[PDB]
């Protein structure tokens, strides 16, 4: 009781020193204390469910969809299927079910996985801050990673909340992802939404700029090798000198376009490489998260009208015909009334 | 017009199912990932090379020294992700390799679609579903969406065919 | 063998006229004066052995009987088909516009 | 199901308490430079 | 194609008298139809009861006939079921129920005539698209 | 029969699939004989024509027009408002030439089955057992050659 | 449909669940169709129809007032769905109705603002930590922490 | 006494009303007065499914099953005429109510058995000479079991009865005879049987309660496969009132 | 989660008004507290103390 509190207190401090140690092969940290169990729980349940789960009544109409490999799927068609529309947004842990058999029929695995997964990646983001602080780095890698985290959160949590059901969250599978995208286009015209267009500029541009930056640095590597060696051996890990001639690279790119379209400042250049895809993904995540509340893409259906009043179709009206085809066919047994209002 | 082209390729070619398009997607998204992560990593392993709180001025184009710490960046990603770049030349070649290879793979898939040589179906799926009306997957769900796209979009999208689809033949689920 | 009973019914008078024993209630909008008052009475009091039995629905007004006689030429009767009358489908068959 | 519920509640409480008391245990000072925060 | 006086000439009553609407009348009727009616009747259908539409052939078979200006103006004052048997002002906007459907307040006779003219002219422009629903979008 | 066989969409090289492997016979079957030319008529005796499937379409509805392109019959999806069903329109099919020469069918399911084949063009009898054919179209060497060489190029 | 004569309690929908009325997972009587997900909804126009076990079939048959029919119709046709250019309706709607619900405008604006304020929290929290510790401007070349650490392997 | 907010989410909404242990009385029947059942409630407590053995001579047994569709199973708000017959027996003629529930139960080994648990169009009669309903009164009757899916229901390949494709469109040149049973949808209509054993009677209020056993076929997936035989046991409640 | 909804479920003005009585008194009490006190040791060691 007396000095025993100090033997407990230094033991706590030893644990804190181990948790926050810069010398663990994989950094643990306080965020890792939450991240490690939740990612393991989500991974284990996902792998078992993807292989072996029985069919799931995703749309609450006693029409179970098979997602697992053992129940007739391959890698492309398989999924962990979202929880039942009868559940809606209700919290459905294992212990709310009368049995594992019931839990499986109703899509319990989906909720367990997405909730542990989302805790896990939020803590993964915090952990990226934490290690940078322990290493004496600047802190903002976690801000770049907030873009994919925002996007995952949009499709697994925000969109279900707005629509009132985790049955409308993105399925954990390849063909289930495409299903989510197609129904999303039918119900929100996401292609005509400027935040998704920014998303596309973000990833098309990110891929462009990745190839550009990669090619320009590779183009100006300083000769340190013979023709029978990979040029990669011309760089030694941790060397102080830069390994390419950025003056040569800038001299190329400034003539490819014009001088002032080219970065000569490596810090400005690398900030741009970070900001462009990150901002594009932020906006497309916000697109999903605001179409979650049914503020949808631009609607120019029948916007062009002739002198008499006849509609003159545009390409927007052709898009509308494709959206209609998906609208009228999706969840073909689930609607009883004329409007799909969520 | 391009958005229409995307949806045409879904409804008629089932192009999302095509592994060459999937490799294209991986290269585009992987390239955007590399763009973001590399830019962010450089900007957050910078050496303090000036006194300003805005750090862009502390770089000199003719300088010999790296402006950021490869050693600290490598340890960070090794401990966060398990692996990290150690070779700056490999890093920048890989940033070329990934999106360039992805776009090349997507082009190969489109060449197949020129001939309607689609990844449209999985035969084993169709044999099972035809014989077993309780068997349903996300793959069969998406084909129904495709069948809707074709029937609802073709009369206006392919006017030279003079399609007239009486309302009774249009595929539709309940109510909608 | 195996037969789709709805397609088969399209080959009977059901495919040509309003079948008082089977057709969904929205079809009564095709002719003047039948919807919704008479349409409801007709569906509720089905089935009918012959079209003229529709005139015997208890409680009809004299005007309603005259309206019905004017529209007997647009009516038919065939045997009740379970697939068309279950599910409340005569009142809402899942078709809108 | 009741036993599983209580078990998970304890497990979650355990890790959350580690997280909270961990970050309370003078975390500003756990850095390589100014350890007197 | 043009919005001509012949297009704008519609039946006034059930006895065959016509009226030629002005282009201003038609455009006012279209604006007022959007203001008070399109929330349920966009494109000539009826969202809360899709069995009944605003096609001229449908209006012609309503009781009393609604395929003319006076019939439609009367409907906007005192709406009935399709067979005329029940008055439905309590659940359908009208001058009679403007206390509970406030968008009908301040609607004049001229306003109702304009709305009716829009309903009769629109299928002359759009054909089966009017009252057709999404199949025709 | 060789001329009729060219007028059949199962020999169109734009009807295949990238992973539908092997000979065309593995799909629709080994062709045995021309069934003859199907002539569809309604109860009024007007000749009707099945709208053929364009290469773009994996599936296609069954719609029949008169010689002027007016729709006269179809196979409906929703039945409750069907106006053009083969049952309502009294559609029959008679065959001229081939195996079924001189035969007329009036049973609506049988007439509809032949109409489904007519969207493919001329109608053939196939051996589907020898190769365990799966009924799904494949491309020809013309298609496979073109694909490989455009890709390699 | 009840006005037309439907017995809405016994009406079986295409799936086997009630077309109009069904049970929540804990037994309460609720509206059917996709709106099964929304059975937690409560509103003054609906609650008069609710009893201890959920929606009350007797009250549904006998006690629905015209003001309730009006309100339900009004709310059905002012659902919070619409386009960025304020075309009310589903995404396939034609132009006609100028409407986006205040709830959509207020929910979307504040999600966007709340999200960027979380980004700003991370930005400024990370920067404040780095600045208090003295490395917000970068790594000291002469005293780089990682160079004094043991290698990971 | 309890309100919706007292009940919501508890599972009580899927339970039928009960009567006290003291309700062992007798409800007098006046043969000159007309009667109705104002509310009939059926709450299943066990679903049994008859096994289908390989040996056509081994007598098959009903085995227990696991409910996987949660507390969505009870029939309630059922009403109808309660006729007094010439011989003093009573005949209940079901008119309306929440008289069906889709139910899926699971056999040992995982096989799922969907069924339309129902008393649709029930006509059930007592023994003769029921001058009062007592804990000795029984009802026996038959009801209709319509197809578990109704005519619009589309299978995963879009095929249906009153809507949908009529062929396997993903197999355009397959032979159709082998797929006829999957392609050509059929609408089942069969008979079920039920017994109600009155165990409690409140003679003052006209309320009765007891146990039921019903037998009916399960879902046949619109003709695609043979249905199973199901036995449902549970409790019932009914309030009788003069009409 | 669904059917509960945390504070978003408040469904009557008596709870709304009474909640603001509590928040008002809590905030006034907390404000008085912080005018009269300085941060405890455990708080001093847990936070960063700077404008940013
Ligand atoms: C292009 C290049 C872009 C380059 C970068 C530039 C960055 C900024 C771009 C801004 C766009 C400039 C033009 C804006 C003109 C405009 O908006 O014009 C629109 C209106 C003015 O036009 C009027 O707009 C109205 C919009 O309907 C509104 O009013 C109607 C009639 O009463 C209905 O009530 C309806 O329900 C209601 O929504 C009607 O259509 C009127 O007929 C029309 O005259 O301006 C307004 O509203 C003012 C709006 C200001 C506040 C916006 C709040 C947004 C909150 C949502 C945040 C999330 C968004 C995510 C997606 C993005
Ligand atoms: C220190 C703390 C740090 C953070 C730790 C976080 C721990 C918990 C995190 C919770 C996350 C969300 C869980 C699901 C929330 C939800 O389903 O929210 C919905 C609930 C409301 O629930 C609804 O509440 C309703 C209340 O209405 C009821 O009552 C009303 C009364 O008028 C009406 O009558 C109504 O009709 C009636 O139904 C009903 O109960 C519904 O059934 C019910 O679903 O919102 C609410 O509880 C309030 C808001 C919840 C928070 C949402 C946060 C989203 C974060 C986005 C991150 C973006 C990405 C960033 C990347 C970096
Ligand atoms: C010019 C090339 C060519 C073409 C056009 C044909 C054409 C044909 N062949 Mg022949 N064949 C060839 C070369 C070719 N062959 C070669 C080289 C061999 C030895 C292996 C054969 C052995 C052969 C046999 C044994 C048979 C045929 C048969 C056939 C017929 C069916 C073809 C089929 O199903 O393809 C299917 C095509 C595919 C499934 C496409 C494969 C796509 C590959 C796997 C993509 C790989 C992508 C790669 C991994 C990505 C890397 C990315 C990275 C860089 C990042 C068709 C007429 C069949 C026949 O009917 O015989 C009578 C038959 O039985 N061929
Ligand atoms: C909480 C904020 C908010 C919300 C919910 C609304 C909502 C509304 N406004 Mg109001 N308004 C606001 C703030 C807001 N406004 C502000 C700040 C101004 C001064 C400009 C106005 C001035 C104003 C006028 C003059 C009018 C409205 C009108 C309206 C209605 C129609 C809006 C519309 O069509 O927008 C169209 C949508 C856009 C223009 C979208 C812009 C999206 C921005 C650019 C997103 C990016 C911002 C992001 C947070 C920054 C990212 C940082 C970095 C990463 C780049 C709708 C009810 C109209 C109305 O009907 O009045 C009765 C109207 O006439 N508003
Ligand atoms: C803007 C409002 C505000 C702010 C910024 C502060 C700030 C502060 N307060 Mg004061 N306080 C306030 C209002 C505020 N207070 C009010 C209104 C009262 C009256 C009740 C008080 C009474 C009060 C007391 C008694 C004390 C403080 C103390 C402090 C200091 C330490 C706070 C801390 O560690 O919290 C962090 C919170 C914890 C460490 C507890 C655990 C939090 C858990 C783990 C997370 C919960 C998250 C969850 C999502 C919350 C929402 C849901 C939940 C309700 C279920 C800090 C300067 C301390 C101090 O040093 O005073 C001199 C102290 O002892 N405050
Ligand atoms: C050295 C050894 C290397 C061995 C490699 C082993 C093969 C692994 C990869 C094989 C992939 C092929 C899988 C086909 C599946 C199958 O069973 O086929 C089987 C098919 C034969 O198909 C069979 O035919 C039978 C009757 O003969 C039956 O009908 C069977 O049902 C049918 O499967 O084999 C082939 O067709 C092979 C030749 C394919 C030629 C393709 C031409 C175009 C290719 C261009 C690709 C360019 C890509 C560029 C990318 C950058
Ligand atoms: C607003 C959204 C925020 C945008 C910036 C966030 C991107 C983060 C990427 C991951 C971290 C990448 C990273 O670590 O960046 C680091 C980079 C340089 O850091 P410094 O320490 O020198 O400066 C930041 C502070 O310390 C202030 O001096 O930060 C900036 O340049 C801030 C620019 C803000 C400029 C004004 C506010 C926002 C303008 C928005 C438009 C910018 C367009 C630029 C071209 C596309
Ligand atoms: C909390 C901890 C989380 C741990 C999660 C586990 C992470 C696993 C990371 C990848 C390990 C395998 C790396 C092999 C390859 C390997 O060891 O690379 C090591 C290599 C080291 O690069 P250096 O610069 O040292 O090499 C330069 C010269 O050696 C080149 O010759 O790293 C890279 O090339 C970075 C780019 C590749 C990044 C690939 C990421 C792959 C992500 C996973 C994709 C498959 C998913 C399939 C799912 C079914
Ligand atoms: C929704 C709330 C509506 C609004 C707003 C308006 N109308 Fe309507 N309309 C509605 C319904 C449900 C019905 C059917 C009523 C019934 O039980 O019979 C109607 C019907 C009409 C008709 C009759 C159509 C016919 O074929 O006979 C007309 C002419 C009509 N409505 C016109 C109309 C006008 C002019 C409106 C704006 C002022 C209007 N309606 C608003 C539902 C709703
Ligand atoms: C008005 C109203 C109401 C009421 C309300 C109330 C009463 C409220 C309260 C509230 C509250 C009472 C709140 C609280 C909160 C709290 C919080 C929010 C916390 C936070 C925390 C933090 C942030 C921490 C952090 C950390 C950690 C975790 C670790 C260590 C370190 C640190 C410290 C950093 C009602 C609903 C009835 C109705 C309506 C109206
Ligand atoms: C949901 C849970 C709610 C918890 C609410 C907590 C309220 C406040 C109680 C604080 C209790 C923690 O008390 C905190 O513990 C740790 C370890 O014991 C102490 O010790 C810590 O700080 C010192 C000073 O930086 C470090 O050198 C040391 O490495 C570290 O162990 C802190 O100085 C003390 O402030
Ligand atoms: C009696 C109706 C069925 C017989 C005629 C159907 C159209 S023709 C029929 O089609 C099959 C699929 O292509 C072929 O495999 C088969 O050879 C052919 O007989
Ligand atoms: C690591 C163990 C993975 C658990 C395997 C799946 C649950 S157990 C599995 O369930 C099937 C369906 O009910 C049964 O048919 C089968 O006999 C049984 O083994
Ligand atoms: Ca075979
Ligand atoms: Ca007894
Ligand atoms: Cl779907
Ligand atoms: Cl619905």
């Amino acid at each position: 009781t007396v000095l025993q509190r100090r033997e407990q207190l230094n033991l706590w401090e030893q644990f804190c020193s181990w948790v926050t140690s810069t010398n663990n092969r994989l950094y643990v940290g306080w965020f890792g204390v939450l991240m490690i169990p939740t990612l393991l729980a989500a991974t284990i349940c996902f792998v078992i469910a993807f292989i072996a789960a029985p069919p799931v009544d995703i749309d609450g109409i006693r029409e179970p969809v098979s997602g697992s490999l053992l129940y007739g799927n391959n890698i492309i068609t398989g999924a962990v299927v979202p929880s039942s529309n009868a559940i809606g947004l209700h919290f459905y842990p294992i212990w709310e079910a009368a049995s594992l058999d019931e839990w499986l029929y109703n899509g319990g695995p989906y909720q367990l996985i997405i909730f542990h997964f989302l805790i896990g990646v939020f803590c993964y983001m915090g952990r990226e801050w934490e290690l940078s602080y322990r290493l004496g780095m600047r802190p903002w890698i976690c801000v770049a990673y907030s873009a994919p985290v925002a996007a995952a959160t949009a499709v697994f949590l925000i969109y279900p909340i707005g629509q009132g059901s985790f049955s409308d969250g993105m399925p954990l599978g390849i063909s289930g992802t495409f299903n989510f995208m197609l129904v999303f286009q039918a119900e929100h015209n996401i292609l005509m939404h400027p935040f998704h267009q920014l998303g596309v500029a973000g990833v098309f541009g990110g891929a462009l700029f990745s190839a550009m930056h990669g090619s320009l640095v590779t183009s100006s590597l300083i000769r340190e090798t013979t023709e029978t060696e990979s040029a990669n051996y011309g760089y030694k890990f941790g060397q102080e000198e830069e390994t390419y001639n950025i003056v040569a690279a800038h001299g190329y790119f400034g003539r490819l376009i014009f001088q002032y379209a080219s970065f000569n400042n490596s810090r400005a250049l690398h900030f741009f490489l970070a900001a462009w895809p990150v901002i594009g993904i932020w906006f497309t995540a916000l697109g999903i998260s605001t179409m979650a509340f049914n503020l949808n893409g631009f609607n120019f259906n029948h916007s062009v009208v002739d002198a008499q009043g006849n509609v003159i179709n545009t390409w927007a009206d052709i898009i509308n015909r494709a959206n209609l085809g998906m609208e009228v066919m999706h969840e073909r047994n689930a609607h009883n009334f004329p409007l799909d209002l969520a | 017009a391009i958005f229409r082209f995307l949806l045409f390729f879904q409804g008629f070619h089932n192009w999302t199912l095509n592994p060459f398009h999937m490799m294209g997607v991986a290269g585009v998204l992987g390239g955007a990932l590399l763009c973001a992560i590399h830019g962010a990593t450089v900007e957050n392993t910078l050496f303090q090379d000036g006194e300003g709180a805005s750090t862009f001025r502390a770089f000199n184009p003719t300088q010999a020294e790296e402006t950021y710490s490869m050693v600290t960046a490598n340890r960070f990603w090794s401990q966060i992700f398990g692996i990290a770049f150690s070779n700056k030349r490999w890093l920048h070649f890989f940033m070329l390799f990934v999106p360039v290879t992805g776009l090349w793979m997507s082009a190969i898939g489109v060449v197949g679609l020129a001939l309607n040589l689609r990844s449209y179906d999985f035969i084993s799926q169709e044999i099972r579903a035809a014989e077993d009306p309780e068997f349903e997957t996300f793959y069969t769900k998406n084909l129904l969406l495709n069948e809707g796209i074709r029937a609802w979009m073709a009369p206006q999208d392919q006017p030279h065919e003079n399609f007239v689809f009486p309302e009774e033949v249009l595929p539709r689920g309940n109510a909608l | 063998e195996l037969v789709n009973v709805v397609d088969e019914k399209l080959g009977t008078a059901y495919g040509e006229k309003i079948d008082l024993n089977n057709t969904n209630i929205a079809a009564f909008i095709q002719y003047r004066g039948l919807y919704p008052t008479l349409a409801k009475l007709i569906v509720k009091n089905a089935p009918y052995e012959s079209v003229e039995d529709v005139l015997n629905i208890p409680g009809l007004t004299e005007r309603q009987k005259q309206i019905l006689r004017e529209n007997l030429e647009h009516f038919t009767v065939t045997e009740v088909e379970t697939a068309l009358v279950e599910g409340g489908d005569r009142y809402n068959n899942g078709l809108y516009k | 199901m009741e036993t599983l519920k209580i078990t998970v509640y304890i497990v979650v409480t355990f890790f959350v308490l580690l997280f909270v008391f961990g970050f309370l245990s003078g975390d500003p000072a756990r850095n390589p430079k100014r350890k007197d925060l | 194609a043009e919005l001509t006086p012949e297009v704008l000439t519609v039946p006034l009553n059930s006895e065959g008298k016509t009226i030629t609407l002005t282009e201003k009348q038609y455009l006012e009727g279209k604006r007022l139809f959007q203001y008070a009616c399109a929330s349920c009747h966009v494109g000539g259908i009826t969202k809360t009861n899709p069995s009944l539409d605003l096609r001229t052939e449908t209006l012609a078979l309503a009781t009393p006939p609604r395929d003319n200006i006076e019939g439609l103006v009367d409907y906007m004052k005192n709406p009935t079921t399709y067979d005329g048997e029940q008055e439905i002002a309590e659940v359908h906007p009208s001058l009679r129920s403007a206390d509970i459907f406030p968008k009908m307040r301040n609607l004049t006779e001229k306003d109702l005539v304009a709305i009716a003219g829009h309903i009769l002219v629109e299928p002359k422009i759009l054909g089966d698209k009017w009252g057709g629903g999404k199949v025709y979008y | 029969e060789k001329l009729a066989f060219y007028d059949y969409i199962g020999n169109n090289p734009a009807k295949g699939g990238l992973f539908r492997t092997g000979p065309m016979n593995k799909g629709d079957g080994i062709a045995q004989a021309w069934k003859g030319h199907a002539v569809f008529r309604n109860k009024e005796g007007e000749e009707l024509f099945v709208r053929r499937m364009p290469a773009f379409f994996e599936s296609f509805p069954v719609i029949l027009t008169d010689k002027n392109g007016v729709v006269k019959a179809d196979i409906p999806f929703r039945r409750a408002e069907s106006k053009y069903s083969f049952e309502q329109q009294g559609v029959t099919v008679s065959f001229y030439g081939g195996e079924l020469n001189g035969q007329t069918f009036t049973d609506p399911p049988t007439v509809k089955s032949y109409a489904r084949k007519a969207i493919f063009g001329e109608i053939f009898e196939f051996d589907t057992e020898t190769l365990n054919s799966d009924g799904i179209f494949r491309t020809s060497p013309r298609g496979w050659f073109t694909f490989a060489h455009a890709v390699f190029a | 449909d009840q006005k037309l004569g439907a017995n809405v309690g016994s009406a079986q929908g295409p799936t086997g669940l009630g077309k109009y009325l069904m049970r929540s997972p804990t037994g309460e009587i609720i509206f059917g169709g996709e709106t099964m997900r929304f059975w937690d909804f409560r509103g003054p126009w609906l609650e008069p129809l609710r009893g201890p076990n959920g929606l009350d079939l007797n009250k549904i048959k006998n006690d629905i007032q015209p003001w309730q029919e009006r309100r339900a119709a009004e709310y059905m046709t002012h659902a919070p769905l619409g386009s960025l250019n304020s075309v009310g309706g589903v995404a396939t709607e034609i132009n006609s109705v100028n409407f986006v619900s205040p709830r959509s405008w207020l929910a979307t604006s504040h999600f966007v603002l709340a999200f960027f304020f979380l980004v700003g929290h991370l930005w400024h929290a990370g920067r404040a930590r780095a600045a208090a510790a003295g490395f917000e401007k970068g790594i000291d070349r002469e005293s780089e922490p990682v160079l004094s650490m043991p290698s990971l392997d | 006494t309890l309100t919706y907010d007292d009940i919501v989410g508890t599972g009580l909404a899927n339970k039928c009303p009960t009567l006290d242990d003291t309700a062992r009385g007798a409800y007098p029947i006046d043969s000159s007065q007309t009667y109705r059942i104002a509310r009939l409630c059926l709450q299943p407590t066990t679903f049994l499914v008859k096994e289908e053995p390989k040996n056509k001579r081994q007598e098959a047994e009903f085995v227990p099953t696991k409910l996987v569709t949660r507390e969505t199973t009870s029939l309630d708000q059922i009403q109808g005429e309660l006729k007094v017959n010439s011989d003093g027996s009573l005949t209940f003629v079901e008119e309306d109510g929440i008289d069906f529930q889709p139910v899926t139960v699971q056999m040992a080994g995982g096989e799922r058995i969907p069924l339309l648990f129902t008393v649709k169009n029930l006509v059930a009669s007592t023994q003769p000479n029921v001058t009062s309903i007592t804990t000795s009164t029984d009802f026996k009757g038959e009801f209709n079991v319509p197809s578990y899916r109704t005519a619009n229901f589309l299978d995963p390949k879009g095929r249906g009865l009153a809507s949908g494709y009529d062929s396997a469109i993903a197999l355009p040149q397959a032979k159709e005879e082998e797929l006829a049973r999957a392609n050509v949808k059929r609408f089942s209509l069969t008979k079920g049987q039920i017994s109600l054993n009155v165990a409690k009677v409140d003679g003052r209020t006209g309320e009765i309660a007891g146990t039921f056993e019903s037998e009916q076929l399960s879902d046949d997936d619109m003709g695609a496969h043979e249905p199973h035989e199901v036995k449902i046991q549970g409790v019932f409640y009914a309030s009788i009132e003069p009409a | 989660f669904g059917g509960e909804g945390w504070i978003v479920s408040v469904n009557n003005l008596e709870d709304v008004v009474g909640g603001h009585i509590w928040i008002g008194l809590i905030c006034i009490a907390g404000g008085i507290w912080h005018i009269l006190t300085t941060p405890f040791g455990w708080a001093r060691r847990a936070f960063i103390w700077s404008g940013e």
